[PDB]
């Protein structure tokens, strides 16, 4: 759990 | 969100949008895992309302989302509704959700964990952008 | 409602420092972030805060409440999970 | 450098949860605030950090130091103003 | 500042650029009223440093601003250069500062002041954009 | 003091 496969971006 | 900015598409994996038969976007949920949904116990969801995982634009004909039927509400019964106190139901749904790139499991933290002040944390959703 | 994924970044506040807006309106399992110039609004209500410790993302909040008007100047109220933790994990077990 | 100066809003965290990145280099009249996706940089040294307080801007903190790098991940020091007011009042005083 | 967002000109009037003889803008102070600049006393201010009021782009031939001249560098005798303690100094001018609607003095705390962890507060600057 | 006469906007 908690990895995106696609990077939030901040 | 008020002064938000648009997220890249698919990277809020457990960002789910609650919807009813109308198919109005009412609140918003994260899954827990494929078969549990968390969400505010004030958003007053039922079994006929729609749990729908992997959206970015409700606006789109072409998105590979899935609209997944409520099968139990598990409104916390601590939930103290003149207070607002410990706000939260699960939902549990009748069809498992499928895991994908867009649709995964945010992480639950222990009871004894600590969240100092001032540290920054990220908030998502599709709430009003403007007052 | 805008048709379009959202997100902000904010503070975690105290409780303490909370009530210097809220008040006794303020109880245990709620945790307070933002009065940064960004708020969250009707219509996110059930919705994640998460906070990212040891390389992942843990839902530390559940979108509650706030200002009547989504005020970026005042901080928005939200469920903490901390507190509320055990239940899911007492509710999971059982169903 | 820009040509143009820029501002950038963020967060005052505790000593405490500040030495969670810095440790014992955390003194007493240091404050810090960030690691929120803004930094400080090499440049901006002596230049002010300002909240408002009874609608007022108060000099908080003088840019001090933080990541070598500019990390807009770890928080920027910075030298805390309520330590050091005595001081400022005392010189204007003499000269 | 990384991330920032320009100012909008004359908005930050207390804020003063560092230059030396050279016209290199090295570090920034804050008027605290019209004959007194704060600093860090890292910034190893000396008297042939020019203290720059009213600036917004550095770049400008057009702008309004005054070059003051550094007449006492009252460096705070607590400071601890290897533990960058107590990193304050103050600049007298040798001219005063003319008040107007760009050059302005910032507020000052009492020693008692409290400023909660959580808070936004705002700083400005003419630093490194990207490292 | 504090009170800038052109607004920061932020
Ligand atoms: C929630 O999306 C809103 C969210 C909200 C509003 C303002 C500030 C932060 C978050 N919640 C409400 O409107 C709630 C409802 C009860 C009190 C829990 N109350 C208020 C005023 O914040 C929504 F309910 F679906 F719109
Ligand atoms: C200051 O502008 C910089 C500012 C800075 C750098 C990184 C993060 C925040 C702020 N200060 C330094 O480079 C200082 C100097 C001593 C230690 C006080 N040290 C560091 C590493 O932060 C400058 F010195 F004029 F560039």
């Amino acid at each position: 759990c908690g990895v995106p496969a696609i990077q939030p971006v901040l | 969100i008020v002064n938000g900015e648009e997220a890249v598409p698919g990277s809020w994996p457990w960002q789910v949008s609650l919807q009813d038969k109308t198919g109005f976007h009412f609140c918003g949920g994260s899954l827990i895992n494929e078969n549990w949904v968390v969400t505010a116990a004030h958003c007053g969801v039922t079994t006929s309302d729609v749990v729908v995982a992997g959206e970015f634009d409700q606006g789109s004909s072409s998105e590979k989302i899935q609209k997944l039927k409520i099968a139990k509400v598990f409104k916390n019964s601590k939930y103290n509704s003149l207070t607002i106190n410990n706000d939260i139901t699960l939902l549990k749904l009748s069809t498992a959700a499928s895991f994908s790139q867009t649709v995964s499991a945010v992480c639950l933290p222990s009871a004894s964990d600590d969240f100092a002040a001032g540290t920054t944390c990220v908030t998502t959703g599709w709430g009003l952008t403007r007052y | 409602t805008p048709d379009r994924l959202q997100q902000a970044s904010l503070p975690l506040l105290s409780n303490t420092n909370c009530k210097k807006y809220w008040g006794t309106k303020i109880k245990d399992a709620m945790i307070c972030a933002g009065a940064s110039g960004v708020s969250s609004c009707m219509g996110d209500s059930g919705g994640p805060l998460v906070c990212k410790k040891n390389g992942a993302w843990t839902l530390v909040g559940i979108v509650s409440w706030g200002s009547s008007t989504c005020s970026t100047s005042t901080p928005g109220v939200y469920a903490r999970v901390t507190a509320l933790v055990n239940w899911v994990q007492q509710t999971l077990a059982a169903n």
